[PDB]
């Protein structure tokens, strides 16, 4: 089943772009301090998440 | 002033229904299509084989007349 792997990984490439815009890291974004989330989202992210949804 | 990211007056819906059209063609009709094309091929093949039998009889006449 070669191809749906790559379809859904293109969607996951959008999701790693979202992680990048949130923190900066591709995958291993720490970003969650004990004591709540640190350094909140830049203005212009929730509409992108709406589009992805 | 505050410049967070809330939804702008709320957001629209996103469906979660399994879209499968089950098309279809009412497969007994597909049997009718297949048997119809099958019988069409049989009738045309039948006609062409019998005319080639006629012309092969002409080739038999060629070898009969040419021989002595």
């Amino acid at each position: 089943a070669m191809t749906p792997f790559f379809w859904m990984f293109e969607e996951r490439e959008k999701m790693f772009e979202f992680y990048e815009r949130v923190s900066g890291a591709r995958m291993h974004a720490a970003y969650v301090r004990p004591g709540g989330v640190h350094q909140d989202l830049p203005l212009g992210l929730m509409d992108d998440i709406y589009e992805f949804s | 002033v505050k410049q967070d990211m809330p939804p702008v007056g709320g957001y629209g819906p996103i469906d979660y229904k399994r879209n499968l059209p089950r098309r279809g063609l009412s497969g007994y009709s597909m049997f009718a299509v297949g048997i119809g094309a099958l019988l069409f091929g049989y009738w045309s093949m039948m006609r062409w084989n019998r005319e080639r039998r006629r012309l092969q009889i002409e080739d038999f006449e060629a070898r009969i007349a040419l021989m002595p």
